[PDB]
């Protein structure tokens, strides 16, 4: 069943810069030592990405739908994970196919069916207060699911769910493209300690999953859980409260990156070669480092 | 009693058309020179001749250990086939192909290659392998290939521009072929715009031919979009049914586990060799390396694009890969004029 | 050692030759040590001085 | 070491590797691969020298 | 594409123009030339043929 969340407040939306995020490695051949260019769909450096909160604190328990243009770029910073999983389609309303990635308490689901999804999808943590344990109860994502064309369930794992009190601990970057029926997923983790706006730095993503479900992507929405207790009072509709999280999106674009391996054959920095006037003289020589001068560019 | 081997020789025709005599380019470095300079006479002096080359001695083969045979008995034997629209895709792994148990029992009237020459599928290792299957019309079978139009390649099933794997049809009108006509298969013949690359389209929503939007009525210029072939044993050739598998792979990229028949040998260090890693061929000198890879990677490249290191498909272990010839040589002579006596210099 | 000026002894150590020595063996640049070495890495391509 | 660099260029053939190209593919369809590199490694050469 | 639902050709094919981009083009000084033949006799319609 289906409930339409209430008693949250609207505010504008809120914009932040990327500091060369983003990078993950475009081939599976091991090179050391080496300065490699290489055009593909990447992040362009310092860029405006979006940002939603989930703070309850106005309750703000963001999850719009969002577009879908040429792959994703999704950063999410945690310590509860309250940030579950996503969908990917078109229409979302059963009369076309949507792939779902969810992550519940117990195993990893990745499927592509014909969903009638929920208007406000969710998962729901319980909490009790005579013992002290966090259980998941909710899982009010979709009405019926008909024609499945793919499916996988991973192995059982059991997870956390405490609520923290800390600051945020966890950076999870992700990266998802859609090329010639395969849905391609590129991902990283990381340990932070931080309280807001998306942080510094450079990490490059590796390979994760290349799906075959062949299916025409146009519009995402995430998937997040609530927490209830005895000091959330209501009905379905009301008795809520959020636990703190936030997530970053931006869009890829083709780009020339000139990227850079060390000795052991990790990248540890890259070029935007298309930012600056000065970014596409250090492509062009293939160097980080450029000479007092006066250069033709194009 | 000799034998005979290639060679390359410089031969002499005096003005009435004989040969009068020759020089073999590859016995000495003097005679290198000679067949450089073109001519049986050498002046004093110094010559470059060839850099120090080293010839391989033995061959090797290393494949993953593979030992169940590909399921070619439930893809191209299966009872029952899925419509073009809804077509199956199934992943095929660890399974040696060996496809030669094809023989005795299937006859296809289409198989082309793309990406890959048919005489090298024993020799190969493949990556990522898919089979797709479906049921069409005989006359549209020329359509399953890239850049091609029609009602299959726009509404149906597409392929793409950069495509590597193999086609393969066959005739089945013994199966699919009913007495009073066979409707199980069906196809769709009305979409607003062409499908992408392997893209499957499986709606029955009611296709708008004008204006006046249709409600879901199915009136006037409101069409079905799907529609059922019928199939009856006395049909011409090119209404009779036919099957389609199309098989999907990646090449000498990325750790591989299908693998066709080919033996392998044991690993031999420190000697120039003929080599074959997961149907990668070269020359060289294998040694231990010190390098790590992630565990995705499997070959390594230098800055001039070749080959260098591998893993090793059996002990998982980094072996670099260097060229056997090396150095530079020169030959001093005082002029064949004079004398056929010459010193040699390695650089 | 060299029979040179105090004035040329200082020349010769403002100009850094590319290679010092002409005799390179094979079993010195070996597996990790070629294409490395940028010197290796020209004369596995033929390309000698 | 620019010499030594262009020899990853492709010259508008499958890859630039000659051991890619010799597995995968037989002689009469290597040849014109075979073909388009060597014609880019002369030319190479050839502006070298001069 | 108003033959898709009545006509189906066991041969068509196309000199000077791929056939995905028929669908953008405008067509100068068109002719269509009609006849009946036997069967194995078509592969004989092509360019330089005996
Ligand atoms: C939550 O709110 C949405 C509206 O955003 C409700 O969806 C509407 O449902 C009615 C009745 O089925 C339809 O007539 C509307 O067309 C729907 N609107 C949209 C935008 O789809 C939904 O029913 C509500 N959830 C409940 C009541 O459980
Ligand atoms: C990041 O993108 C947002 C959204 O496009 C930008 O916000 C706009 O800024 C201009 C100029 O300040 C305003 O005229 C628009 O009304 C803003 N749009 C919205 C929806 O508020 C923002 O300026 C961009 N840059 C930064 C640094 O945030
Ligand atoms: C998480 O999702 C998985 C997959 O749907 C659930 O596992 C299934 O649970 C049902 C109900 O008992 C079983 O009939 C299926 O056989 C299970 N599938 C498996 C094990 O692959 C799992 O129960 C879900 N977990 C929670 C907490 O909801
Ligand atoms: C998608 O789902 C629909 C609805 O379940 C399927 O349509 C029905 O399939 C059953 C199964 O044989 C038939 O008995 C019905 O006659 C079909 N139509 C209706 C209106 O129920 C449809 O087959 C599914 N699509 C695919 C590709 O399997
Ligand atoms: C994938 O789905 C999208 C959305 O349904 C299709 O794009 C729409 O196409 C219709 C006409 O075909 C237009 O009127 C809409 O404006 C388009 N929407 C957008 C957001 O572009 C798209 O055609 C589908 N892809 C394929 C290959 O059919
Ligand atoms: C005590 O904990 C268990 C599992 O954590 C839970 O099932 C049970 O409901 C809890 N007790 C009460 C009274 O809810
Ligand atoms: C590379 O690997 C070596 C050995 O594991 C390690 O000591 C070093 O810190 C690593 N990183 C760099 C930049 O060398
Ligand atoms: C070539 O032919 C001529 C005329 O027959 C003859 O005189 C001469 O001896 C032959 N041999 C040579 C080496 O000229
Ligand atoms: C295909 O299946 C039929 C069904 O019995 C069998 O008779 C035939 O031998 C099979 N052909 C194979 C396995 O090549
Ligand atoms: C493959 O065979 C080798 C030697 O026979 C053995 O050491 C290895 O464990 C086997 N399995 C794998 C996965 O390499």
């Amino acid at each position: 069943q289906c409930v339409n969340l209430t008693t949250r407040t609207q505010l504008p939306p809120a914009y932040t810069n990327s500091f060369t995020r983003g990078v993950y490695y475009p081939d599976k051949v091991f090179r050391s030592s080496v300065l490699h260019s290489t055009q593909d769909l990447f992040l362009p450096f310092f860029s405006n990405v979006t940002w939603f909160h989930a703070i309850h604190v106005t309750k703000r328990f963001d999850n719009p739908v969002l577009p879908f243009n040429d792959g994703v770029y999704f950063a999410s910073t945690e310590k509860s994970n309250i940030i579950r999983g996503w969908i990917f389609g078109t229409t979302l309303d059963s009369k076309t196919q949507s792939l779902l990635i969810v992550n519940n308490a117990t195993n990893v689901v990745i499927k592509v069916c014909e969903f009638q999804f929920c208007n406000d999808p969710f998962l729901g943590v319980y909490y009790h207060k005579n013992n002290k344990s966090w259980m998941e109860s909710e899982f009010r994502v979709y009405s019926s699911a008909n024609n499945c064309t793919f499916e996988y369930v991973s192995q059982p794992f059991l997870m956390d769910l405490e609520g923290k009190q800390g600051n945020f601990k966890n950076l999870r970057e992700f990266v998802f493209k859609n090329i010639d029926g395969y849905f391609k997923i590129y991902s990283k983790h990381t340990p932070i300690n931080l309280v807001r706006d998306l942080p510094q730095g450079f990490s490059a993503l590796e390979p994760l999953v290349d799906l075959p479900i062949g299916i025409n992507i146009t519009r995402f929405q995430t998937l997040l859980a609530l927490h209830r207790s005895y000091l959330t009072p209501g009905d379905s509709s009301s008795g809520w409260t959020a636990g703190a999280a936030a997530y970053y999106v931006g869009y890829l674009q083709p780009r020339t990156f000139l990227l850079k391996y060390n000795e052991n054959g990790t990248i540890t920095d890259a070029v935007d070669c298309a930012l600056d006037p000065l970014s596409e003289t250090k492509c062009t020589l293939k160097s980080f480092t450029v000479e007092k001068g006066i250069y033709q560019t194009s | 009693v000799g034998y005979l081997q290639p060679r390359t020789f410089l031969l002499k025709y005096n003005e009435n058309g004989t040969i009068t005599d020759a020089v073999d380019c590859a016995l000495d470095p003097l005679s290198e020179t000679k067949c450089t300079l073109k001519s049986f006479t050498v002046e004093k002096g110094i010559y470059q001749t060839s850099n120090f080359r080293v010839q391989p001695t033995e061959s090797i083969v290393r494949f993953p250990n593979i030992t169940n045979l590909c399921p070619f008995g439930e893809v191209f034997n299966a009872t029952r086939f899925a419509s073009v629209y809804a077509w199956n895709r199934k992943r095929i792994s660890n399974c040696v192909a060996d496809y030669s148990v094809l023989y005795n029992s299937a006859s296809f009237s289409t198989f082309k290659c793309y990406g890959v020459s048919p005489t090298k599928l024993n020799d190969l290792c493949f990556t990522n392998v898919y089979a797709d299957s479906f049921v069409i019309r005989g006359d549209e079978v020329r359509q399953i290939a890239p850049g091609q139009t029609g009602k299959i390649a726009d509404y149906n099933y597409k392929l793409p521009d950069d495509f590597t794997g193999c086609v393969i049809a066959w005739n089945s009108n013994n199966l699919d072929s009913k007495v009073g006509g066979n409707y199980n298969y069906l196809y769709r013949l009305f979409r607003k715009s062409n499908l992408k690359p392997f893209e499957r389209d499986i709606s029955t929503e009611i296709y708008q031919a004008g204006s006046t939007p249709c409600n879901g009525v199915e009136g006037f210029n409101c069409y079905f979009p799907l529609q059922s072939y019928g199939f009856q044993p006395t049909n011409g050739v090119g209404y009779q049914p036919y099957r389609v598998v199309v098989l999907s792979f990646e090449l000498l990229h990325a750790p591989a586990t299908v693998c066709g028949p080919k033996k392998s040998t044991n690993l031999v260090k420190n000697k120039c060799v003929n080599f074959n890693f997961n149907g990668l061929t070269g020359t060289g000198v294998l040694t231990e390396s010190n390098k790590k890879f992630l565990p995705f990677q499997q070959f390594g490249r230098d800055i001039a694009d070749t080959t260098d290191a591998v893993r090793d498909p059996q002990t998982l272990e980094i072996l670099d890969i260097t060229p056997c010839s090396f150095g530079g040589v020169s030959v001093i002579t005082p002029g064949t004029n004079t004398s056929n006596q010459v010193a040699v210099l390695y650089q | 050692p060299s029979k040179r000026s105090f004035i040329e002894d200082l020349l010769f150590n403002k100009v850094t030759l590319a290679d010092a020595g002409f005799i390179k063996q094979y079993g010195d640049c070996l597996g990790d040590i070629a294409a490395r070495d940028l010197i290796c890495a020209q004369k596995f391509n033929g390309l000698t001085v | 070491n620019t010499l030594v660099k262009q020899l990853s260029s492709n010259f508008g053939a499958i890859s630039s590797v000659l051991n890619d190209i010799l597995s995968r593919l037989d002689p009469p369809e290597a040849e014109v691969q075979i073909d388009r590199l060597i014609t880019g490694r002369l030319q190479s050469l050839q502006t070298y020298v001069t």
